[PDB]
């Protein structure tokens, strides 16, 4: 897996060339929002298990052929993979956040996925309709002015959301 | 999902080209159309539970066998469910108001729409009388502006050019 | 039914069975004014063969209206309706309109054509007409050349041969068919490996690489896989699915080498015992036993039959097994 | 023995091309050519298999009756013999499967400092 | 396809909502700037042809080892075949770009030319090394920030219309890494 | 002949449906562009003699080896088809002007060009020299309005887009 | 096909002129008045699917031959395919309305309908009375002249727009004539 | 896997025969060549590190395009994977030779070897180049006279140089 900075670092190597200046400077400015990154995947975290359970329940509040009998939620451990399910996604994208690019969230969580859930007959559209409700579910909640210096983080703001997205679609 | 735009990027594309000048022209119609579509959309957004209450009755009061016994509306769900294909329409146009061109309407509306209504055996000439009785009634200096009205209008005889 | 033996034919049991039995062959030039059971036949033929199995409501089908018309009058089957169809914005809107340019372009040898593609030299011959001229002579380029009017006739509906000699193609683009053509029940939004929004065959069809031919219906059809090509030239991840060289030691240590793909894996029925086991159900990192169905191995030869024991009595179901 | 005279170049080399597993690799580093003259050469049966008891399955033997007993697999059947009836058994399936490295397992209480 | 007006109604479609006048605020912003997204399409468009030859070109002065004998860029095919890839990249954040929505190119594009690439054996960092360059290059024309060549434009800030063009490279180069 | 009306009609005529509001939304942009798309085009039409004039010896002061022995400008009348064939270009970017699309460029022009250029042996960068020397002299509060050198610049790059 | 610019650009082509001032002032009244060309085009467009219904019973209403047992109306099928013909030629005028030039039913509609007609046994009276019946109620749309239908427009006058549509309808007659 | 011997009693048991006679003279003769059949493997084995490198040292010489950078051999462990692999063939060829039959070459060395190849994005003709500078620089070795009696093994020479043919065209 690799961070932003090891990704360029391999861009680098792979034609042999030297870090011009200007890639100094990209790299400069993201260690400049150092700690406006941190404060994001920190508020994630703290809030990790009331953005999964009130987005599993809003999801079955409007879509009840899931838990009602026969559904691919209906047990107490197919709901139970459900939650777990969606804990996972919410982990790696908060790896994701820190890394600065998507490549541990592509690379062990989303590389099959889609197949497992054609595998499994369970709806991937449903985990896709999961996931855009956590998203917008922390993105709320990383522009709460909360213990945090008062300032702009709006396009890390867009980052996290990216990675949800990307999420999304890899799963239908 | 038919609009200015989704058209002349599918055209561009099938052609293999670049956006030209007639592209970017056509835009603009868009712009300036913007600021007395938008109007009505959320106009509708803003007052459709009194709109549809009246074209759902209207429904009725013309067609007062629906509610027989062996018809489309005999008793209280089919007619709650009456109220709901109404609302689920004036939603598709209030899409097509914001979109721009009638793609959703064609869409998750028109697509279809006969095949259902014939072997669920429901009239769509009830579905046209509720619609036309929504178009009659739009009074344009008051509910509207004067050219929110023409768009709003020109939308809702779509729905009843293509139901029947 | 299934198999390779009983009915003493094989090609019907994969599927191919609807396809074996019409020919659809539009016998008088123009429609005889006065009836049209023959025609519409003929229509609901063409949308099923050139559509792939969609439903073109009647809504959509209204639309057509012109190209059935002509049909219907003294033009031609293959030059004026199977061409005026691949022109239209339902067709344009399936299979070019969600899709890349090398996905619009073996969903055309499908439709169109009746077969797959092999080779770069079949992808590069289309798409350097369409980045000339347009997808208006990317259309006819499938039938303005040597394979249309040689193989078809001009009021027969294109039928499918991309599993026959007579079509004279190679091997590996006789597997590569079954990726594509899945039985008579499927379409194009419809199988899994293209749910009309991605290339189908992408990585095989370049590299001519042949895909083992699981029978649809068969138990454990369901088998799909990712792809993550392994070394670090190109920078990619070993671990996802087996090999299919065998290559060193385990080659002919304990004998010849075979490729099992097994497909359903659950949580539960792993244990040596009928229930599942309770508790707290997860480990640490709470991801799974497996954490991916659809696993693949390679096995020796006298590793097959303990292997045999720890699929199925784990749950899994054996997809394909071939030798290698 | 990570030593370069020791190290298998093609065991690697067909792992990291997805042919043999993880419990493959352990199978072929078992019955290695360094590993069957620096530790079996070196033992009598019982200590060797002690040795493979806590080196594979990660655990200490149970008795001195668990040595005698899997002793014989060794002499009887080989080395080839004795690691397949030991990667086969339900306590390395349960815990490491076919695709973990085996390790010690639960070596240290978790309150204390020193352990086993 | 997908512009900036239907992503808000397939947003609040799985709301079965109404689109009320609180979210339309962003769409009358995205038509109160209409403008200055067609002045910022067609600084694009007119030079795109020195765009794609002059990132080939530093993709291939930066890089010396694709004209070697063997190289990914070595005959005049190869070296042809990767002038027409990058004006295909360029086709398509352009289409992006007038749409407001980046779901053109998620489907039409970038839709599997990760296994593409690596089925046909192209090197996948001089790809997004010719992209940085293209959005280097694109960046600079959004601002009248190129070297020789000045467009006349009305004045005022074009930052989000870069900002929107950059992350509309990123995922290309995200999409085949 | 791409333009405005071109592109939406064949598009509700492949589609086999009337025109709807996006159709007529467009129009409106043409409309709206008339009013600064037509004076570059008499503009261009009531001074081309002096434009064709300073383009094509403006060709040959960069390319001066053009009139030597066995090239494409040896003699006077190859200069004098020179010149026609700069007019013949500004012609159809009059064209393209007035009808609002590119369609006159790549109808008549542009379609073609490469393989008479090359069987003919002539200089494709000799042509391409001429429409930049036009393009980048063109001064835009004296020759024009604002927006009129907006839009006759962007014609004059596609050329070189085209032809290069 | 051919729109009301592009006609006096092929008029212009074969003089090899330059397109001037005095034959632009024709192309300025056209922008003049391109509110009014699409207000009279969607009020064609509004209610064409009465506009062919009621055209062809009235055709069928005025000769009740057309009805009997092999008349080239009677069955269903002789039925929806003359409601079919109506409508693809309302269509073709509501084309050549909107491009100001009759050029796109001049070869896409009317180019071959002549021999198709008699070809068929398509009886030529009634095919030119519908089209009659089509053009008495479009220009009754045009202006605010139909009976019990009245659409709001902003006041003025139409007749030129009525006059170029009913000489759009002429020539279908006359091609089928 | 199978040597001389075992190819022809292979044959002679999959159609139930005896060995004829003349069989037991094909065989006879095979013996008659055992020491120099064993001088040639000995000869190989003795300068087997001197090939590798001498032959991947000529290779880059002329093909400097692999060892640049961006080059399928330019780093130091696929340079040393490409060392390894040039010690493969040479250790499978060396096992055919005293095999007298190609059956350890082609089941445990080559099978599947031109896919392993196309998917690693190695190209196999350069790996052919190689194979074919190994064969040379193995044959003029064993011809060599020191420390061996004066006499003819020529038609040896040639079964030699046949597996290094074999398998340079399995890997293109
Ligand atoms: C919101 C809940 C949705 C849902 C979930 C669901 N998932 C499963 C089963 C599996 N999910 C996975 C996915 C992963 N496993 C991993 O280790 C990782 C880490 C990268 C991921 C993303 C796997 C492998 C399985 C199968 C293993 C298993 O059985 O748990 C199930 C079914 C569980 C069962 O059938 O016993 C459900 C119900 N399904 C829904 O309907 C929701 C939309
Ligand atoms: C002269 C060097 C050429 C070259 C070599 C090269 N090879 C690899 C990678 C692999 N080679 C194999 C081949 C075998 N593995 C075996 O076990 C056997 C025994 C029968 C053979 C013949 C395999 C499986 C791989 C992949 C595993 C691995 O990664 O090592 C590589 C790439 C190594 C890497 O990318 O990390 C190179 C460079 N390549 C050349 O360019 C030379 C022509
Ligand atoms: C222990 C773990 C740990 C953290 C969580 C961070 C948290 C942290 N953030 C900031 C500092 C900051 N943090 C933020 C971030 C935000 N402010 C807002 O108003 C938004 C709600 C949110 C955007 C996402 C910003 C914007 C600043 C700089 C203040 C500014 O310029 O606006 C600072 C002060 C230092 C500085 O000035 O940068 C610290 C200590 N650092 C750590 O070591
Ligand atoms: C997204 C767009 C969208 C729509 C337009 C509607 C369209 C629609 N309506 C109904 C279903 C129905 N629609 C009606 C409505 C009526 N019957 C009448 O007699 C009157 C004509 C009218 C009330 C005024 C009724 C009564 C049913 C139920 C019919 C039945 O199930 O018996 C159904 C079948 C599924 C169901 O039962 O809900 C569908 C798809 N639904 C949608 O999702
Ligand atoms: C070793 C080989 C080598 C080259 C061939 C050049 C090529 C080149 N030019 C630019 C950079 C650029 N290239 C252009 C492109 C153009 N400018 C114009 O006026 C024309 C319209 C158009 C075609 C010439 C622009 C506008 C920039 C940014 C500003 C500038 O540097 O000029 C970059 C980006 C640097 C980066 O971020 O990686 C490169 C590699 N530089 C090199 O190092
Ligand atoms: C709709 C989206 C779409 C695309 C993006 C392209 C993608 C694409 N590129 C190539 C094919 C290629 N693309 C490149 C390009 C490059 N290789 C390099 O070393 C450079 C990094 C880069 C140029 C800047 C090369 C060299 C080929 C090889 C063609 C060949 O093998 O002859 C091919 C297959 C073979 C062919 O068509 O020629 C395809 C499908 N096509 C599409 O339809
Ligand atoms: C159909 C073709 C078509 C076009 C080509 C554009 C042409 C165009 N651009 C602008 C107008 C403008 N364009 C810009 C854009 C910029 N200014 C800068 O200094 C930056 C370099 C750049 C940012 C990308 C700005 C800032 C305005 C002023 C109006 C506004 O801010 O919205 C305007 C409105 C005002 C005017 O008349 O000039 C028009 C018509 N619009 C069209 O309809
Ligand atoms: C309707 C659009 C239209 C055009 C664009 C031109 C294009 C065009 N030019 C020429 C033909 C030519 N065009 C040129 C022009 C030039 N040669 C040069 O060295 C310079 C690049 C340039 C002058 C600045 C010359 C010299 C010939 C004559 C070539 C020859 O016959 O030897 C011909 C061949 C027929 C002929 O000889 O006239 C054509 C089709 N003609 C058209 O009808
Ligand atoms: C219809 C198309 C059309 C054009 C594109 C221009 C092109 C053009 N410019 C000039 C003529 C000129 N063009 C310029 C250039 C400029 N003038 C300035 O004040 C600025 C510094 C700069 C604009 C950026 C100058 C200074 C002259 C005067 C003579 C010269 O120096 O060339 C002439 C000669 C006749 C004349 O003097 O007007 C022509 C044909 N004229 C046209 O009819
Ligand atoms: C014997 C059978 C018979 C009929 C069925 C009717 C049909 C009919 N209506 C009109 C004539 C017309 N028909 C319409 C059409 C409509 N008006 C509306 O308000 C609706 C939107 C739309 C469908 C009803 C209009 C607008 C006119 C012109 C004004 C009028 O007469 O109402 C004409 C034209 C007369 C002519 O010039 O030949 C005919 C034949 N009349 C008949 O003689
Ligand atoms: C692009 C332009 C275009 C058209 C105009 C139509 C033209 C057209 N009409 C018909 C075919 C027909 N058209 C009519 C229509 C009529 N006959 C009458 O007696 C009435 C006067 C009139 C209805 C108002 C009838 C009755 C048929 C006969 C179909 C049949 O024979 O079953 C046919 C051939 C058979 C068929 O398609 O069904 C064609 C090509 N199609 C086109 O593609
Ligand atoms: C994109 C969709 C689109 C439309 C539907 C039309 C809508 C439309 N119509 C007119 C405007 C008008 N429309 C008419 C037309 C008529 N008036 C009559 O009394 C006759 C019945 C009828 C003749 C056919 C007239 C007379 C005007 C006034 C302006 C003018 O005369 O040009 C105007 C300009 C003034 C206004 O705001 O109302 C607009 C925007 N234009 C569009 O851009
Ligand atoms: C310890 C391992 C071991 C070996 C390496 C061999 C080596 C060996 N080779 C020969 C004997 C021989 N060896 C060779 C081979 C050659 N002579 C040449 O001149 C060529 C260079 C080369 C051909 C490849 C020949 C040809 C003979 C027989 C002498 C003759 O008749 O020419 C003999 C003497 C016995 C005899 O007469 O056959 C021995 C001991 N035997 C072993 O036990």
């Amino acid at each position: 897996m690799l961070d932003a900075f090891a990704k360029v670092v391999a861009q680098a190597d792979a034609r042999g060339e030297f870090l011009s200046n200007t890639q100094i400077d990209a790299l400069s400015k993201m260690v400049k929002e150092g700690n406006q990154r941190l404060d994001i995947v920190n508020k994630v975290t703290s809030n990790a298990s009331a953005i999964v359970t009130n987005s599993a329940r809003a999801l079955f509040a409007e879509q009840p052929q899931l838990i009602q009998p026969g559904g691919n939620a209906y047990t107490s451990r197919r709901m139970a993979a459900c939650l777990r399910d969606m804990e996972i996604v919410l982990r790696y994208v908060s790896y994701a956040m820190i890394a600065g690019d998507s490549s541990v969230l592509d690379d062990r969580c989303l590389n099959g996925l889609r197949e497992t859930y054609q595998a499994l007959g369970t709806p991937g559209s449903s985990v896709a309709v999961a996931i855009q409700k956590m998203k917008d579910a922390s993105v709320a909640l990383a522009n709460d002015t909360t213990g945090t210096p008062i300032g702009d983080c709006s396009s890390l703001v867009a980052e996290l959301a990216g990675y949800f997205d990307r999420a999304a679609v890899s799963v239908v | 999902m038919k609009s200015v735009i989704t058209t002349v990027v599918s055209a561009a594309d099938a052609a293999g080209r670049f956006p030209s000048n007639s592209d970017l022209e056509s835009i603009q119609g868009n712009i300036q159309r913007s600021a007395a579509r938008l109007e009505a959309a959320e106009k509708l957004a803003g007052n459709h539970e009194a709109v549809v209450k009246e074209a759902g009755d209207a429904c009725f009061a013309k067609y007062a066998y629906l509610k027989n016994p062996g018809e489309a509306g005999e008793n209280q769900e089919k007619i709650n469910k009456c109220y709901r294909d109404v609302d689920h329409y004036m939603r598709l146009v209030n899409y097509c108001l914001v979109v721009g061109g009638t793609g959703p309407l064609d869409e998750w509306g028109i697509a279809g729409a006969r095949e259902v209504y014939r072997t669920l055996n429901l009239p769509t000439s009830a579905y046209v009388a509720s619609i036309a009785y929504t178009r009659d009634r739009l009074c344009v200096p008051r509910d509207m502006s004067a050219q929110a009205g023409v768009e709003f209008s020109a939308y809702l005889d779509y729905l009843i050019n293509a139901l029947s | 039914r299934l198999g390779t033996v009983s009915g003493n034919s094989s090609l019907d049991k994969l599927g191919l069975d609807k396809f074996l039995s019409e020919s659809n062959r539009a016998y008088t030039p123009r429609a005889q004014p006065g009836f049209s059971s023959e025609y519409e036949q003929i229509i609901s033929a063409t949308y099923k063969q050139l559509f792939g199995n969609a439903y073109i409501m009647d809504s959509e089908r209204a639309e057509m209206a012109k190209q059935e018309s002509m049909f219907r009058d003294g033009q031609l089957t293959l030059k004026d309706f199977c061409r005026a169809l691949a022109k239209t914005e339902q067709y344009k809107k399936r299979f070019f309109d969600s899709r890349p340019l090398y996905g619009a372009i073996e969903l055309n040898f499908k439709n169109i054509l009746g077969r797959t593609p092999d080779g770069l030299e079949h992808y590069r011959a289309k798409s350097a007409v369409y980045d000339t001229k347009g997808y208006e002579a990317f259309v006819d380029a499938f039938f303005d050349d040597g394979e249309y009017d040689e193989v078809y006739d001009d009021y027969t509906v294109p039928f499918y041969r991309g599993y026959k000699t007579e079509a004279n193609l190679s091997m590996a683009a006789f597997t590569h068919f079954f990726r594509m053509v899945r039985g008579s029940s499927t379409s194009d939004k419809a199988n899994p490996n293209s749910m009309q929004k991605d290339i189908p065959l992408n990585y095989y069809g370049i590299t001519k690489t042949p895909l083992a031919v699981i029978a649809p219906g068969a138990a454990g059809t369901a088998y799909t896989e990712s792809f993550s090509g392994t070394g670090s030239w190109q920078s990619g991840r070993a671990g996802l699915n087996a090999a299919r060289v065998a290559l060193g030691v385990p080659a002919t240590a304990n004998g010849k080498s075979f490729r099992v793909e097994v497909t359903g894996y659950t949580q539960p029925g792993f244990g040596i015992t009928a229930g599942t086991a309770v508790g707290k159900l997860y480990k640490a990192n709470k991801l799974s036993r497996y954490p991916r169905s659809n696993k693949s191995y390679v096995v020796g030869f006298d590793e097959l039959t303990p292997l045999y024991q720890r699929i199925t009595k784990n749950g899994g179901t054996i997809a394909s097994i071939t030798p290698l | 023995q990570i030593l370069k005279s020791t190290k298998q170049p093609f065991l690697e080399s067909q792992l990291r091309f997805n042919q043999i597993s993880i419990k493959d690799f352990i199978k072929g580093l078992v019955l290695s050519a360094p590993f069957r003259d620096l530790n079996y050469n070196v033992n009598n049966n019982y200590r060797f298999v002690e040795i493979c008891v806590q080196r594979v399955l990660g655990r200490d033997i149970y008795n001195e009756r668990e040595k005698i007993a899997w002793s014989i697999i060794i002499a009887t059947q080989g080395l080839e013999g004795f690691i397949d009836t030991l990667l086969n058994t339900q306590e390395y399936l349960s815990n490491f499967g076919d695709s973990i490295v085996p390790f010690q397992r639960r070596r240290i209480i978790p309150q204390r400092s020193k352990g086993e | 396809m997908l512009d900036a007006f239907s992503r808000v109604v397939v947003n609040s479609d799985a709301k079965a909502a109404y689109v009320g006048g609180s979210d339309l605020q962003a769409l009358k912003s995205f038509i109160a700037d209409g403008n200055k997204r067609l002045d910022a399409v067609n600084s694009i468009v007119s030079n795109a042809s020195c765009m794609v030859s002059d990132a080939v070109s530093g993709m291939i002065c930066e890089n010396p080892g694709l004209i070697s004998p063997g190289g990914n860029c070595y005959t005049n095919r190869r070296m042809a075949a990767c002038l027409r890839d990058g004006e295909i990249i360029l086709r398509y954040v352009s289409y992006a770009l007038l749409a407001g929505d980046a779901s053109v190119l998620e489907d039409r594009c970038l839709n599997g030319l990760k296994e593409t690439y690596i089925a046909l054996g192209v090197p996948t960092n001089s790809s997004i090394r010719a992209v940085s360059i293209m959005k280097a290059q694109a960046v600079a024309f959004i601002t009248n920030t190129a070297t020789e060549r000045k467009m006349s434009f009305a004045a005022g800030d074009c930052t989000s219309l870069a900002s929107e063009v950059a992350s509309y490279f990123d995922r290309v180069g995200a999409a085949i890494s």
